[PDB]
């Protein structure tokens, strides 16, 4: 209740992992996804785990796609990859009514560069400047250097593809 | 490493940073147009000249990106949109006289006024005084006065900028390797290194003068029949063997012929078809209009509107407090954000108009997947085009049958047919030789092959021609009736609009074939085809990622523009042209001028 209904989520490239362990969940009907990847969620409930972990972020509407196992993209390779042997639950809402407002919800961060794909699970949060030239950066912008994350604006009125989703990921020991 | 590689990156940082900056600015000049304020200005004109000042560093920085290095074509498209010199290669001193000119040439025909000789304190702008002369007077002095008084006293002025507008332009052209500033012009229809979709430059000439050669019998006996209308309404002054007074056309420059119905109508005791009071009757509103729009449109597979449209569009007036502006507008704002502001109005007008800015969203939508560059239409015709049919299909009585608006049991008498398709004619095809004549002549001006001593000379001389029509009173070298319109002035393309109305009819012919239409092209509706839908889709979704010759062909099965489609729609028009001509002379003589008696 406070991984879910927390008033503001993590930005995507510095997502947040908390461990769940200590079905109501998926009779709720208001969750956009939940897609999981190891059994089918009325059964879980009833099966053996040591370890549950909750990384949470937030991303835009289109973005949700990428929150899967084998997916291609900026959020997928830049910010949170999960693996093809993924076994696990991937949940997300409209959060439109809480992290946008009229003046543009400048918060939300995401990493639009990097030099080389996430591992599964891996986290980058540097914010070393991007070089796409073969002349160093040295650490200031400019020419074929770029400050690799960028901010998302939500606005109220933005598109759904465009408005931002809270996605919650569990992830499971699953012993054996 | 590579070139293509660093471009791909700098627009792929550009796409994400314009998308935000152009969604604000849009949202700032939203709320001015919805509630017109000092305080709402300020932030349009700032958010603005911020998208403005962003757009103008990133076209300097993608210049540093060689396109002779890159090979990927959608990048090529982007990087060629974004590193446009335009008037920066000019030097600096000829960039500064040239933008005076161009600001002091747009506030001249805007606000400049003209007084009439019975009193002088009354004076008159060209809109709404003199447009409303024009449009309203049958007194051929009063009309006289207002188009000679226009061209005469304003006119003149700008005949020394224009001669000095087409210097610059020139320069600002051969600079930029094109020869001169309408080959410049012509690049919008370009398309080069796809196989068997390439479009020179010049090749658009040979089209639109190959094309115009088929309008001109039907247009001769539009002319012929609108002449023999107008001796009846201004009786001693017109000749049934000469040009037409250029004064007497309905409107200032005599670009359309709509004004003219009210004198030409062939059965004017017959009604027209007007559902307007049908509507109100079923106490109908803005909310069911766009609804019966949206359900248009969904009957040929498209999606209805998303809910952020809904909630966010202006389709009402928003009472007396608050001043919008009702010029029906299509908004793309970005973001997935699609709106339409519109005072909408129950009539049978607004419905039609509803259909047309919806087709502007349903385009808009389409492309939205597009990278930020190419959202827009495959070229400068393709927009109004997909606009202009979606009232087509709306207004057949087939349409108003199918929705309720007409009682099944309809006459539809061949006389109301040819009354509509009259009016049709007077601002369809009327405007055809007028817009081409026009940009012929700015073509010949630009090439140098009308010299300046011979302007409105090679002027009247095509406009006699071409166009069937003759000055009331001689003009030498002092005047400039060119400039007296919008688009000449204030530099604008006008060939778009030849090219915009024979795409339009293209496109509803294919539609209207896939759709199984049986009779003519004139009374189809293309509801309830997803066969139409689809053929239409694959081009909207396209956007302006591929050459317009693609984009036409997934519509039409064809790589160019043509007007067989235009004159089809028109042919039944065409043949009660052919006969009521019997008792006239069809064909003008260039030589019989009011003036020279
Ligand atoms: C069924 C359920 O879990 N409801 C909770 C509610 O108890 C809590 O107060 C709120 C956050 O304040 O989030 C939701
Ligand atoms: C053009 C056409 O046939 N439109 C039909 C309409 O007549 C009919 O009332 C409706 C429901 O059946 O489906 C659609
Ligand atoms: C150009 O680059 C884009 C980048 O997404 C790619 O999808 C496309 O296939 C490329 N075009 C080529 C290689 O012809
Ligand atoms: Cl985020
Ligand atoms: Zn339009």
């Amino acid at each position: 209740g406070e991984v879910f209904n927390a008033t503001r989520f993590a930005s995507v490239y510095a997502w947040n992992r908390k461990r769940i362990s200590n079905s109501v969940l998926y009779n709720s009907a208001s969750f956009s996804t939940f897609k999981c990847y190891g059994v089918s969620p009325t059964k879980l409930n009833d099966l053996c785990f040591t370890n549950v972990y909750a990384d949470s972020f937030v991303i835009r509407g289109d973005e949700v796609r990428q929150i899967a196992p084998g997916q291609t993209g900026k959020i997928a390779d830049y910010n949170y990859k999960l693996p093809d042997d993924f076994t696990g639950c991937v949940i997300a809402w409209n959060s439109n009514n809480l992290d946008s407002k009229v003046g543009g919800n400048y918060n939300y961060l995401y990493r639009l560069f990097r030099k080389s794909n996430l591992k599964p699970f891996e986290r980058d949060i540097s914010t070393e400047i991007y070089q796409a030239g073969s002349t160093p950066c040295n650490g200031v912008e400019g020419f074929n250097c770029y400050f690799p994350l960028q901010s998302y604006g939500f606005y109220p009125t933005n598109g759904v593809g465009y408005q931002p989703y809270r996605v919650v990921v569990l992830s499971f020991e699953l012993l054996h | 490493s590579t070139i293509e590689e660093q471009a791909k990156t700098f627009l792929d940082k550009f796409n994400h940073e314009a998308e935000d900056l152009f969604y604000q600015s849009s949202l700032a000049s939203w709320n001015y147009n919805t509630n017109i304020t000092e305080e709402n200005v300020q932030n349009m004109n700032n958010a603005g000249d911020k998208w403005s000042a962003f757009l103008k560093e990133q076209s300097t920085l993608a210049q540093m990106y060689p396109l002779q290095e890159i090979q990927n074509l959608t990048v090529k498209l982007q990087l060629q949109a974004l590193q446009q010199n335009g008037s920066s290669v000019l030097s600096e001193d000829k960039s500064k006289r040239l933008n005076t000119i161009l600001n002091t040439m747009s506030t001249i025909y805007s606000t400049g006024k003209v007084c009439n000789p019975d009193n002088p304190q009354e004076c008159l702008l060209l809109e709404p005084g003199l447009n409303e002369i024009m449009a309203n007077s049958l007194d051929y002095n009063e009309r006289l006065w207002a188009w000679e008084s226009w061209r005469s006293e304003v006119g003149k002025q700008l005949r020394p900028l224009y001669e000095e507008y087409v210097v610059l332009k020139n320069e600002m052209a051969r600079a930029n390797h094109y020869e001169d500033y309408g080959d410049y012009w012509r690049g919008d229809y370009e398309v080069n290194g796809v196989d068997g979709y390439d479009y020179s430059r010049g090749q658009l000439i040979e089209d639109v003068e190959h094309t115009f050669e088929e309008i001109k019998p039907l247009y001769e006996h539009l002319h012929a029949y609108v002449r023999a209308k107008l001796m009846n309404a201004y009786p001693s002054y017109i000749s049934p063997i000469g040009c037409l007074p250029a004064h007497l056309l309905g409107d200032m420059w005599g670009r359309f012929w709509t004004n003219l119905y009210s004198l030409t109508v062939p059965f004017g005791q017959k009604p027209n078809i007007d559902v307007t009071d049908a509507m109100v009757d079923q106490a109908w509103d803005a909310q069911r209009i766009f609804k019966e729009a949206e359900k248009f449109f969904v009957s040929v597979g498209l999606p209805n509107m998303t809910q952020g449209f809904w909630e966010n569009s202006m389709l009402t007036d928003p009472g007396n407090v608050q001043k919008a502006v009702c010029h029906p507008t299509a908004w793309d704002l970005g973001k997935g954000d699609f709106r339409i502001l519109m005072c909408t109005k129950v009539t049978m007008d607004d419905f039609l108009t509803a259909h047309h800015e919806m087709g502007h969203i349903q385009y808009d939508m389409a492309y939205a997947a597009q990278p930020f560059l190419l959202r827009n239409g495959a070229n400068e015709g393709f927009h109004e085009a997909v606009g202009e049919i979606m009232s087509l299909s709306a207004a057949t009585p087939k349409h108003l049958k199918s929705i309720g608006l007409l009682s099944p049991d309809f006459q539809e008498d061949n006389e109301t047919e040819i009354n509509f398709l009259l009016k049709q004619a007077l601002t369809i095809v009327g405007t055809l030789p007028f817009t081409y004549m026009l940009e012929k002549w700015r073509w010949m001006v630009f090439k140098g092959e009308i010299p300046k001593d011979q302007w409105m000379k090679k002027w009247w001389e095509m406009k006699r021609e071409i166009v069937g029509v003759v000055e009331p009173v001689p003009h030498d070298e002092t005047y400039c009736d060119p400039a007296s319109l919008f688009h000449v002035s204030n530099d604008y393309s006008f060939i778009r609009y030849y090219t915009r109305t024979l795409y339009q009819f293209q496109f509803q012919e294919a539609l209207c074939q896939a759709a199984k239409h049986e009779g003519p092209l004139h009374k189809c509706d293309i509801s309830n085809s997803t066969e139409a839908g689809q053929k239409l889709f694959n081009m909207l979704r396209l956007g302006k990622s591929e050459p317009w010759t693609l984009a036409l062909e997934n519509v039409v099965g064809a790589k160019n523009m043509n007007v067989r489609p235009l004159l089809n729609y028109f042919e039944p028009l065409f043949t009660w042209l052919k006969d009521q001509n019997k008792n006239s002379f069809v064909g003008w003589s260039t030589d019989w001028s009011p003036y020279a008696d």
